[PDB]
């Protein structure tokens, strides 16, 4: 039934060669919505981020009838996101 | 629990109505049921609070569509992407 898209929000700096950033999140807002599924990992207003594990802030999955639809759903959620005080792979 | 063809008739009734009066955008036909018959109650010409549930079993964003129909767009087109009637189920 329709199409879904998934991706992970990590602390890899797409400018820096995706070396995961460490340290402490100071602001975390997340989109939900119909069609959207969030599987939070280390993303929330308190978390201090250890260098020790595969970084993974939120598993983001979307799901609409047309692939293009689910693609927009994804983008908006990416955009609607808001993480602060560590660079993210989001852009 | 309701027989698989007793739903189809109720579904068909609704459609017969709105098809007769060229209904534009989402609406809901309320029926009252007993034994093996429907009786028409009302029409809510708009989204119902309970839309999500139907969207979850049919995979259509109802609200998103409302906007696109308004936009001038086509039911079975590139933008709404509605699947042919005999293709829509749950």
């Amino acid at each position: 039934l329709g199409y879904a898209i998934q991706c992970r929000i990590t602390t890899e700096d797409p400018l820096n060669d995706f070396m995961p950033d460490t340290g402490t999140i100071i602001a975390y807002r997340s989109s939900g919505g119909f069609g959207v599924r969030l599987d939070a990992g280390d993303g929330f207003q308190g978390a201090e981020i250890s260098p020790y594990y595969d970084s993974l802030l939120v598993k983001l999955s979307t799901h609409a009838i047309s692939f293009k639809q689910a693609e927009e759903k994804m983008v908006r959620s990416l955009r609607e996101m808001r993480i602060r005080g560590v660079k993210t792979n989001i852009p | 629990g309701l027989s698989p063809t007793l739903r189809q008739r109720i579904c068909d009734a609704a459609i017969q109505l709105m098809e007769n009066i060229k209904y534009v955008n989402a609406g809901t036909v309320e029926f009252l049921v007993s034994g093996d018959e429907f009786f028409f109650i009302e029409v809510n010409p708009r989204v119902q609070v309970e839309h999500t549930i139907t969207e979850m079993v049919t995979g259509i964003d109802i609200v998103k569509t409302q906007i696109l129909v308004a936009a001038g767009a086509d039911l079975f087109g590139e933008e709404i992407n509605m699947p042919q009637q005999k293709d829509i189920t749950t």
